[PDB]
């Protein structure tokens, strides 16, 4: 009906349709702490929300009241729960509620409660037809919104909507190849579809990642993904990778490349490699270089790695 | 000279740590470059050629800001009306870290207020009359423990608290944040924290939880909110701390976790980012850096012979430089980064992080590194609960003398 900012908005204590119920003030005690000096409109709405809640009144007026309470504080999970209880009691039209939550999330996309409310609605309706497009719009405004991506993984997995996600991933990587949330989605999609055991898939991924690295050598996300898709089997298991990284050494170096080399040497030594002494010396030399010059912020970590390597080999 | 102290961030080679965007600009590099430009300006304001005055933590300013907030707040805090126990915790823990005594009158008032926030079904809500929720429950319990009086301890209805935890436990090992609420790693940590502190852990309460948390660790090495999601310092702290309480740290790949968190410290700013390719933020001084003492303890328990006996595995000095030079509000309180508004949340975690960066402890080994004037030294904080270690011992000792509700 009328919003909190509408020129004709009227406080609940002044509404005739609410005169029959007494408001319930908040009890903060005689000597309150962390007491918020609420605006008159904020307190007004909540004094009545408290009355309806305490009264467990499942009514249309209570339902509308929750919308105002939510506008005043969308993080109030108690209000959301009650609104949910009313949605069921009053048998409200869920598609109508979906349009509501859609607008709310657009205004406050980083709020936990709004995303959970939407998930509940989709679960109740068993209808994900609007999800991928809605999330895409939110992400178009903030490509890294954590809740947006989480909701996206849930919908895709729960309703098996994998078909076009890899294309969506490729598009966003083109827009910003440094978007770590997108690289994460990439792993999410592949591990849940083809998996990485398919050597043709793994090769495609390694080639794709290597090309991104050469395009943006200092983009950490690509380096992390490269190690991420190879670590479980063991970095020393890919002899050609070591050589290809070694060639880029001079004309492409960076703490990321040097660090990856140490990771390879670590795994090699862990697998009874040939020329153990030589590999150990190389690894120790790189740890020193990283500690003293190329990655000093991580000096303690690299010294630790140096000592670990020595205690093991 | 005792009146001049060279800083890591002010070394000439430090300029080399500036972002290298490879001449390929994207929203990510542009935002990172903006932050770096501002931080460099800040860093330079603390250097006068070879004269580099000792950094100073503005204790008194922070104290007055905290003292004031503990009683009242402007409507600017209406957005936190469902998180008042958090305000109590953030403020009390900040004062505790600053070694600022808590008046008996204030302590009892806090106790009374948190009592009003406690739900008859168990747990605490965001305010009087609100439904219980694991987040404010975690905050309230910590606050009561910081106060540490029998009065505070006894406010907690342990019987109902345990029943409440049970009412949120899922069969896959995870927990709901509240009835009809969302689930993510934060719930597991909140539950393990309050349950271990109040001695209400039963053999089946956390059955399956450790495995569910391990499933949250991803390809990056860090931990996401739920299985499949991006690694984030916040969820990683929650996951590892919870596993430490459960004594199941080994369920994770500690190697990939260690390498991931150490990579989250920014080479230029000195502080920590929350996830790869995002921005530095003072609050991660705790969420991220706090993972190192936890990892240290975990590896130590395994007999790791390479562990340091004097330092955490991150740049302690650099983190202190970022916090002291870039996260203090002139008017009192701390923050995310220069240009942001102060708030009690950032005040709490920036200080918590500063304390961790200042104090190393493992076995009988103790090594402090207090940058700046000696008065900058803060009281130590427990890496798992983030309240004084003394408070943890006193609380656990007290509750261990009580039986687990209904065994
Ligand atoms: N749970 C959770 C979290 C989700 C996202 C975080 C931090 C974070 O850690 C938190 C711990 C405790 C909290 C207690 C009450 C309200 C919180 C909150 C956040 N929220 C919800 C989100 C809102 N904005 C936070 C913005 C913020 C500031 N610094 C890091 N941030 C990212 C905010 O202040
Ligand atoms: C016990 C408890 C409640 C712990 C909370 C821990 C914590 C800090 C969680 C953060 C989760 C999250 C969704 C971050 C993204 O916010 P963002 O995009 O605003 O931040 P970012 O850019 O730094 O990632
Ligand atoms: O950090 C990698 C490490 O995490 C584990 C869980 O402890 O698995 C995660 O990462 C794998 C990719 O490396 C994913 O397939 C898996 O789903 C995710 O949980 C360990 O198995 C792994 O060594
Ligand atoms: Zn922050």
């Amino acid at each position: 009906f009328v919003s909190l900012d509408s020129p004709s908005y009227v406080l609940y204590r002044d509404r005739a349709e609410w005169a029959d119920i007494d408001p319930v003030p908040q009890n903060d005690g005689p000597n309150p702490v962390v007491q918020i000096i609420y605006s008159d409109k904020f307190r007004d709405v909540y004094d009545y929300f408290r009355a309806v809640l305490q009264r467990d009144e499942r009514s249309e007026r209570a339902f509308k009241l929750t919308r105002d309470a939510i506008e005043l504080n969308a993080a109030n999970y108690t209000v959301w729960h009650f609104r949910r209880v009313l949605l069921k009691s009053l048998q409200k039209d869920l598609h109508e509620e979906m349009n509501y939550i859609t607008a709310i999330i657009e205004e406050q996309p980083k709020n936990y409660q709004v995303w959970h409310h939407r998930r509940v609605l989709v679960e109740w309706l068993r209808d994900p037809s609007q999800e991928l497009e809605f999330i895409a719009d939110i992400l178009n405004q903030d490509a890294k919104n954590y809740h947006a991506w989480q909701h996206r993984q849930w919908v895709i997995q729960e309703f098996k909507l994998w078909d076009n996600e890899l294309q969506y991933v490729d598009q966003l990587l083109k827009e910003d190849v440094r978007n770590n949330s997108v690289w994460n989605q990439r792993y999410f999609v592949i591990s849940n579809t083809t998996g990485y055991n398919d050597r043709a898939v793994l090769e495609r991924e390694v080639q794709y990642t290597l090309e991104m690295i050469k395009l943006v050598p200092h983009n950490e996300s690509a380096w992390n993904y490269l190690k991420g898709i190879l670590q479980d089997r063991g970095l020393s298991k890919y002899p050609n990778l070591l050589n290809q990284l070694l060639d880029l050494q001079p004309s492409h170096s960076s703490p990321y490349l040097i660090a990856f080399l140490v990771d390879i040497y670590e795994d090699m030594l862990e697998n009874q490699c040939d020329n153990k002494e030589d590999i150990l010396n190389k690894a120790l030399e790189l740890c020193e270089i990283l500690a003293k010059e190329k990655d000093t912020i991580r000096k303690e970590y690299w010294r630790y790695i140096g000592r670990s390597l020595q205690s093991k080999h | 000279p005792v009146w001049s102290e060279p800083l890591y961030s002010l070394r000439p080679e430090h300029a080399r740590e500036r972002l290298q965007d490879d001449s390929v600009e994207t929203v990510t590099s542009i935002e990172q470059a903006k932050v770096e430009e501002k931080i460099q300006e800040v860093f330079s304001s603390y250097k006068f050629n070879h004269l580099v005055p000792r950094l100073v933590l503005q204790r008194e300013k922070h104290f007055h800001y905290l003292k004031r907030g503990l009683r009242q707040l402007t409507d600017a805090y209406e957005c936190l009306d469902a998180s008042r126990p958090w305000l109590c915790y953030w403020i009390l823990h900040s004062l505790e870290l600053l070694d600022e005594p808590i008046p008996q009158i204030v302590a009892t008032d806090v106790c009374q207020f948190l009592e009003l926030c406690q739900s008859p079904e168990g747990g605490f809500g965001g305010g009087p009359g609100q439904y219980p929720h694991l987040a404010p429950t975690y905050a309230a319990v910590n606050a009561l423990c910081i106060i540490g009086t029998e009065e505070a301890y006894d406010i907690i209805n342990r019987e109902k608290l345990l029943q409440y935890l049970y009412s949120l436990k899922q069969p896959d090992g995870s927990f709901l944040m509240h009835v009809g609420g969302e689930v993510d790693v934060r719930s597991a940590y909140c539950a393990a924290s309050v349950a271990s502190l109040t001695n209400i852990i039963t053999p089946d309460l956390f059955e399956g939880t450790a495995e569910w948390i391990a499933r949250c660790q991803n390809w990056e090495g860090g931990i996401g909110g739920v299985p499949g999601m991006e690694a984030h310092g916040g969820y990683t702290f929650c996951g590892l701390a919870a596993l430490v309480i459960l004594k199941r740290e080994r369920s994770l790949n500690l190697k990939s976790l260690l390498q991931w968190v150490t990579s989250r410290q920014m080479r230029f700013e000195g502080g920590f980012q929350g996830r790869c390719n995002k921005l530095v933020d003072g609050c991660y001084s705790f969420w991220q850096a706090g993972l190192l003492p936890l990892l240290h303890r975990a590896l130590h328990a395994q007999g790791d012979p390479a562990l340091s006996m004097s330092h955490w595995m991150f740049h302690q000095q650099a983190l202190q430089e970022y916090i002291l030079m870039c996260c203090q509000c002139p008017a009192g309180g701390l923050l995310d980064k220069p240009g942001k508004s102060r708030d009690f949340y950032h005040t709490c975690y920036c200080l918590s992080g500063l304390s961790i960066a200042q104090h190393f402890g493992s076995g009988a080994m103790l090594h402090d590194v207090v940058l700046g004037v000696p008065e900058n030294a803060l009281q130590p904080t427990h890496p798992v609960y983030n309240i004084g270690p003394d408070k943890v011992i006193q609380a656990t000792t007290y509750f261990l003398q009580k039986p687990v509700p209904g065994f």
